[PDB]
């Protein structure tokens, strides 16, 4: 709560305090606010890694629908997780939502074989 | 082996291990790096165990490949008592349906009904 209030009182020019807040919020297992901070700073790659690492798949999917460039970063880990659960129909849909259409085809060809 | 490892081609390395008869290594590579072939590798290994006349271990690996529903009855079709023991041990619905169809063709309708009732196959 205090790191949030500080990060909200800090200016957008204060990168070193803001990145120290975001890294402490990650270290303190507070990914929704580390996410708000990475979003305020515009570092979308660290944000999607944060949501995939903290396994917040719903927040990840919502970010990937807003920023199509991260569909691969979210659905590759999730589609691998579906394929490892033998949920290959759902995994094939997940690889497709990732933009990984060639792998969505190759997995189904491999299952057909 | 070193070349296939250097390529990161765990699929060709798994086929290689199978062809070399090194099934344990093949299963380890399938379990860690080639999870999509793992059912197929268990099925092929079960086929080689069946060919090697080790039916008990073949059963365990057909079960792991989830192909026991059609491969086990094929393999034990010559030894009916063992198949009956197996069907009674797994308590699987699909297997009780198959065993009831076998009893139905042999005319043992009272036993077929008993196993269709166990299988919940009201039809």
């Amino acid at each position: 709560d205090m790191l949030i209030d500080i990060a909200r009182k800090l200016d957008k020019a204060e990168r070193e305090p803001l990145l120290l807040c975001a890294t402490y919020l990650k270290k303190l297992d507070s990914p929704g606010y580390a996410a708000e901070t990475y979003l305020k700073m515009g570092d979308l790659k660290s944000l999607v890694q944060l949501h995939v690492e903290t396994q917040r798949w719903d927040e990840a999917f919502a970010l990937g629908e807003k920023h199509p460039e991260f569909k691969d970063d979210i659905y590759m880990p999730y589609a691998q997780w579906l394929a490892e659960n033998d949920r290959f129909e759902e995994a094939q849909k997940a690889f497709h939502k990732a933009g990984r259409q060639r792998e969505a085809v190759q997995v189904l060809e491999q299952l057909t074989n | 082996e070193q070349l296939y490892r250097k390529c990161k081609r765990h699929d060709l390395l798994n086929k290689f291990y199978q062809a070399a008869g090194r099934w344990q290594e093949a299963l380890q590579v399938a379990e860690h790096h080639d999870r999509v072939h793992l059912r197929s590798t268990y099925h092929r290994y079960a086929g080689h165990l069946e060919a090697s006349a080790d039916c008990s271990r073949a059963l365990s690996y057909y079960e792991k490949s989830d192909t026991h529903r059609f491969e086990v009855p094929r393999m034990l079709s010559e030894d009916l008592p063992s198949l009956e023991l197996y069907v009674n041990k797994m308590k699987d619905k699909t297997l009780w349906r198959w065993w009831a169809q076998y009893l139905e063709s042999q005319g043992e309708m009272d036993a077929a009904l008993h196993y269709y009732e166990l299988a919940r196959d009201h039809f």
